[PDB]
């Protein structure tokens, strides 16, 4: 809390983009593939688990420049996420 | 002679494409891009606001967006071709 | 003076930006959430002071 | 400077200058003297500055690399002997392809309405893809081919510039011969519609047959095609002077099955 | 409508026009404001040859295979008034 | 190393503003003249143009000398001094400085330890809110080392990268004013003032009736709404007084603001003539 | 009652919220090599590719917008050629760095690496049938000493067809098990993408990198998806549908693309699929 | 010796003589001025001092008249 979450925030901008990611290569330079915008040719920040991403996936990026900083669990569709019991 | 012509034509830098849908006023014309929007603009004094109505092509510049000359004409050969000695 | 105040404030802000509409997929841990863009993709955010 | 973008003229009021850029970004622009107006014409494509649109430099037809890649080595090696049957369907066809290639001063001493293509209709298995891999071996003349679907692609713009690539591309390197293995996908009729993928396919075929209504029968190019279907496709393809020449491939006669199995 | 101005300031002329069943296209096939072109293109049409005033400088003429599949929400009634087949 | 005016000359801005914006969408590059004082009033006098190959985004100088050929052919008439700092423009994107300015900017203040950037952004300058700014870069070598004296002034609230990057490395961003002196305003107005004809031009009629015989018709359909809108009026609430009826179109304000205006572009119309009248 | 409810979200205006995305423990000082790593010399670049390279270096972005450019310190003459793919700068669009073709993940996420379990010797006793299978398969794979040498060259595609519940889905499993090369799962529903001419480019990528590869095979499943037949309609719906099947009969029987690749169909309504 | 001006009307001299490589003067005012040569364009009469044609074919005598000048680039 006085450390970790004090740094994210600094390089980590308010607004993060989302996209995917196509192909992939060692040393923190990757692709990215979304609507919005064309392909890019990007770098990592090493310290996303960096052995666990893979094609298909989803992404965190920064938004003053492309950056892969941190990937997400699912984020499947939400209505799947309706038809599932709460009460 | 013909270097210092071409200069005196790299200043006057390009313009852009609409069409009228009506009109409101000498000072306030409705124009319709070639590339989307229905813009509104006004007009320059040169051009005689008698010959600009509905269906004409227009011309005008990208950031006052302000009408100034216009074509006739829109020629297509290929289209159609006159037979005068049918005459 | 209250009513040159009200124009003068007002016409301060028609010079202000726009402002963009979507929708909500979730909420991220606090003080930051997600939305779609209702045309377009998606944008990680914060919020403000009051919500 | 150097980075600079493309586009693609139509007009010249009166000098003068119009475009259409690749950005979809038409302008109308005041003369342009740079370059000699009257050393080009429309569909000529140009350089152009990325703010101030006026032309700045012309360059060549840079075709794509899925379009050079549809020319062929000589690869395929079946010898009409390897072929039974079909020795009419052949013989019809050749007085339409070598022969304009080589002795049309018998066309052009009478000077005929000359042919430009072929098809070869007629069901599955009665040998029309072997057939076009012998004529491109026996001819001493190059070859091409597409698929038609490996035409039509996702942008509005991907599918019309590939084609008036390669015949441009053909009465380059000519004489040229053009293969169209399914035309049964593009050459249906009219699906009425302003969707977007209903007009970009059917725009494809609107620029093939300005395409073949745009050279003449002195540049000795000679397409043909191919299909499983007739009771399915377009006829203004048909049309008298674009695919004339038919061929109505049978199933074949019981002789016939002799020479096959041998 | 550039093709009737032209046409009119050497009046006399005649047109031609051949497939002309093209201008149907949905014919309101669905009422959707995607073929706006399919739809206008024949309004402009009626409206111009609304406006010649028949006075005998401007004359039409059209064709196709297909009267059957004619569009007569115009074309029928006053317009193109004389049918003629042909053996 | 605060409370630091930049004056500036009425001649020198609007040369910035005009071949600042003649040469829009592509941006464009200038020099400034004037003077250092002391600390604080560091002026302006004059401006001109160094040749430039002009982006939307980008520019430099081509030309090395056209500024040397012509200060040295400035002093025969002397009209103006030694150089003190360097413009641009971004024309419609915001006020800031980027990365290549501070590469140039580091070498003038090395090569002169006060000179200044400036900034301008012509599109959203409309008559009103200019949005002009000026820069000194720091040195961050003395900031690791790691000022007010009794006023500061003003602060910005905008340009993001102005605004959380505008001081860490950017600059101590500065103030700016203009020496708008008499001989000159004077001058300056010379532009509305309308002519000695413009106070007595009895303009035709042939609207004026076709606006009074039309007003008052304007006028009445908003009263005798207004007549409709005092039936009562205690219904409900105090503030049902009030807020069942919102402020879509007030009436009483309406025909009160073409009350006095009729009635005041009359009284000319009248007065005028009779005023005309001993021209003979 | 109803006085619960009022207690029970009382609790959710208690705790807050948690999520998390990514991290890590040990590793947990990162962060001085990341700000250096980031405004240096490693930009981001904008993808394109080649067209023309002409004695400068025409190009084409994914959307559509082309440019003709120059280099900074990458080398213009030698390294690149034409084809690939490459970096381009955001700002003025210059050539910086080369990097080799596109590889679609679907295809990667289509060929199958871990290998089940079961064996023609847990099928259900269709002793016959699997005999016509196989021969087609691996024979011309490990003995193809006789099918040549005697004078025949074998078959290169199967079709399976039978009621359900029968086991046609079991016996191609199997295969896989004793493959001896590679093998595919094609997920027929990623071949019917809703942009046109799309999903036909799936189709010819899936043998591109086949043919790279040797003795690759090939399991469709359910392709009266895929393989319907053809009509003409001026509504036609299923038009699009047909424009992808096109590019598998011309990419299967044409101008030889193929060397030793294999196929494997199945089906429940082998009437209706086309005769092509 | 030499004189150097600048486009600030500052001048700067500089202890030289005509054996004097441009790639070493270049270094000289970043000795001083701490300037990359990259951003200098140095001046004699209007002639760009081009760093091939070394000063011995320029008539540098001594006490002479040089004009400094800063690159401009801005974006
Ligand atoms: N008349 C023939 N002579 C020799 N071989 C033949 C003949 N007819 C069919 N074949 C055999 O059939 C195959 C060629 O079939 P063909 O190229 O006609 O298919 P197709 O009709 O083109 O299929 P599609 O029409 O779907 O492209 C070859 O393998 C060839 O051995
Ligand atoms: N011959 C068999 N021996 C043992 N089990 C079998 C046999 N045939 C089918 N099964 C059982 O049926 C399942 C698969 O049946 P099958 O392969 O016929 O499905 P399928 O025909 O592909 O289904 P669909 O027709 O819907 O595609 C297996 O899980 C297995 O338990």
């Amino acid at each position: 809390q006085e450390e970790e979450k004090k740094q994210l925030e600094e390089i980590r901008g308010n607004p993060l983009s989302i996209g995917t990611l196509e192909e992939i290569i060692d040393d923190d330079h990757a692709i990215v593939t979304s609507p919005t915008m064309p392909d890019y040719y990007v770098s990592i920040l090493s310290f996303v688990d960096k052995e666990l991403l893979e094609p298909g996936c989803s992404v965190l990026l920064h938004h003053k420049t492309m950056s892969i900083v941190g990937v997400l669990q699912d984020d499947a569709d939400p209505m799947v996420s309706v038809m599932k019991m709460d009460k | 002679d013909k270097t210092e012509n071409d200069i005196k034509a790299l200043q006057s830098i390009g313009q852009l494409i609409g069409e009228v849908m009506k009109e409101l006023s000498e000072e306030k014309y409705i124009v319709k891009a070639s590339s989307g929007p229905r813009y509104i603009v006004g007009v320059r004094n040169s051009v005689d606001r008698s010959k600009l109505k509905k269906g004409v092509r227009v011309t005008l510049d990208i950031t006052t967006l302000t009408i100034m000359r216009i074509l006739p004409r829109e020629t297509d050969p290929l289209v159609y071709n006159m037979t005068s000695f049918e005459q | 003076n209250d009513k040159v105040r009200f124009i003068k404030d007002e016409l301060r802000l028609l010079q202000e930006p726009g402002s963009y509409v979507g929708e909500v997929i979730k909420i991220v841990s606090d003080k930051k959430v997600l939305v779609k863009v209702q045309p377009e993709g998606k944008y990680i955010v914060d919020v403000a002071k009051d919500i | 400077q150097l980075p600079y973008l493309v586009a693609n003229v139509v007009e010249v009021m009166d000098k003068a200058a119009v475009v259409k850029t690749s950005s979809r970004q038409t302008v109308f622009l005041p003369m342009v003297g740079l370059v000699d107006p009257d050393k080009l014409k429309p569909n000529d494509l140009v350089g152009v500055n990325k703010d101030s649109y006026l032309i700045l430099d012309t360059l060549p037809s840079e075709f794509d690399s899925r379009v050079k890649a549809m020319e062929v080595d000589e690869k395929p090696t079946e010898t009409y002997s390897d072929v039974g049957g079909l020795d009419k369907q052949i013989e019809e066809l050749v007085e339409a392809i070598v022969l304009p290639m080589k002795r049309a001063d018998k066309f052009k001493d009478m000077g005929i309405r000359a042919p430009k293509g072929a098809l070869m209709y007629g069901p599955p298995g009665t040998g029309k893809t072997l057939l076009a891999r012998a004529c491109a071996a026996q001819t001493n003349a190059t070859f091409l081919k597409l698929a038609a679907p490996q035409l039509v692609q996702m942008y509005i713009g991907e599918g019309a510039k590939l084609v008036r690539d390669a015949f441009a591309l053909a009465k380059e390197k000519a004489p040229t011969i053009i293969f169209i293995d399914e035309l049964d996908a593009i050459g249906t009729k009219r699906f009425d519609s302003e969707k977007s993928g209903d007009r970009e396919v059917q725009r494809t075929m609107l620029e093939l047959l300005n395409q073949l209504d745009g050279f003449s029968s002195d540049d000795r190019v000679k397409v043909l095609a191919a299909t499983n279907r007739v009771d399915v496709l377009d006829p203004a393809l048909l049309r008298s002077g674009r695919l004339d020449r038919k061929i109505e491939f049978p199933l074949p006669s019981e002789d016939s099955r002799a020479q096959i199995l041998q | 409508r550039e093709m009737f101005a032209y046409a009119k300031e050497h009046e006399p002329c005649i047109i031609f026009m051949d497939e002309v069943d093209a201008i149907g296209g949905r014919r309101f096939s669905e009422g959707t404001s995607a073929d706006r072109e399919i739809q206008r293109t024949l309004m402009e049409l009626l409206t111009q040859m609304d406006g010649f005033d028949n006075l005998g400088q401007t004359k039409i003429i059209m064709a196709t295979n297909r009267p059957d599949t004619l569009d007569p929400a115009l074309l029928r009634p006053g317009r193109l008034d004389r049918k003629v087949e042909i053996p | 190393d605060t409370k630091e005016t930049v004056y500036i000359s009425s001649i020198a801005l609007l040369k910035m503003l005009k071949h600042g914006r003649a040469g829009v969408p592509m941006e464009v590059m200038g020099l400034m003249l004037g003077e250092f004082v002391d600390d604080y009033t560091v002026n302006v006098v004059d401006v001109f143009a160094m040749p430039q190959s002009g982006t939307g985004v980008s520019v430099e100088a081509v030309d090395d000398v056209f500024q040397a050929k012509m200060m040295d052919m400035l002093k025969q008439t002397g009209r103006d001094q030694m150089v003190v700092g360097w413009y641009h423009s971004h024309p419609g994107f915001g006020c800031w400085l980027s990365s290549v300015d501070v590469n140039t900017q580091k070498s003038f203040e090395q090569l002169n330890s006060r000179a200044v950037a400036v900034v301008v952004d012509p599109i959203q300058s409309v008559k009103g809110k200019v949005v002009i700014d000026a820069f000194r870069l720091i040195d961050t070598g003395a900031l690791i080392n790691n000022q007010t004296t009794s006023n500061t002034g003003l602060l910005n609230k905008a340009n993001i990268q102005a605004l959380i990057h505008g001081l860490n490395r950017h600059y101590y961003s500065l103030n700016i004013d203009y020496h708008k002196t008499a001989k000159e305003t004077k001058m300056l107005m010379n532009l509305h003032k309308e002519q000695w004809q413009s106070g007595l031009k009895m303009y035709d009629y042939e609207e004026k009736e076709e606006s009074n015989l039309a007003a008052t018709k304007s006028m009445v359909k908003i009263a005798e709404q207004y007549s409709k809108r005092i039936e009562e009026e205690k219904e409900l609430t105090e503030e049902e007084l009030k807020t069942r009826y919102v402020g879509r179109q007030d009436p009483k304000k309406h025909l009160s603001e073409t009350a006095d205006e009729t009635l005041e572009n009359n009284i000319v119309s009248v007065l005028t003539a009779g005023v005309n009248s001993v021209a003979i | 009652e109803n006085d619960l409810k009022d207690i029970e979200a009382r609790i959710k205006e208690k705790a807050g919220v948690k999520e998390s995305d990514t991290g890590l423990a040990p590793s947990h000082l990162w962060d001085i090599m990341g700000d250096r790593q980031r405004l240096g010399e490693e930009h981001p670049l904008q993808v394109a590719r080649c067209t023309k390279i002409i004695k400068k270096y025409v190009i084409n972005l994914k959307q559509i917008a082309k440019f003709v450019v120059g280099l900074g310190e990458r080398v213009s003459p030698t390294d690149i050629e034409e084809g690939m793919r490459v970096g381009v700068d955001r700002s003025k669009y210059n050539i910086e760095l080369p990097l080799p073709p596109r590889i679609d993940p679907s295809v990667t996420m289509m060929t199958v690496e871990e290998k089940p379990d079961v064996t023609y010797s847990d099928v259900g006793g269709c002793k016959d049938q699997i005999e016509k299978l196989r021969e087609v398969v691996e024979l011309p794979l490990l003995s193809p000493e006789r099918f040549a040498t005697l004078g025949i060259d074998p078959p290169k595609g199967i079709l399976l067809y039978g009621p359900p519940g029968t086991g046609k889905t079991l016996c191609a499993r199997a295969v896989a098990n004793r493959t001896d090369a590679t093998f595919i799962r094609v997920i027929g529903s990623e071949l019917v993408q809703k942009y046109v001419g799309e999903g036909a480019r799936m189709v010819r990528e899936l043998f591109e990198m086949a043919r790279t590869k040797k003795a690759c095979i090939i399991f469709f499943d359910e392709i009266d998806a895929v393989g319907g037949a053809r009509f003409d309609d001026g509504a036609g719906g299923d038009n699009e549908v047909q424009r992808t099947m096109l590019e598998l009969i011309t990419q299967l029987d044409g101008f030889d693309p193929r060397g030793n690749i294999k196929v494997m169909f199945a089906t429940n309504r082998p009437n209706t699929l086309d005769p092509a | 010796q030499i004189f150097v001006k600048t486009l600030t009307g500052k001048t700067i001299t500089l202890e030289v003589e005509s054996s004097d490589t441009i790639d070493n003067v270049k270094s000289k005012i970043q000795d001083k001025e701490g300037i990359p040569p990259d951003q200098q364009r140095l001046i004699f009469a209007g002639k760009q001092l081009e760093d091939g044609r070394t000063l011995s074919d320029y008539n540098i005598q001594k006490e002479s008249t040089l004009h400094l000048v800063l690159r401009l680039r801005g974006g």
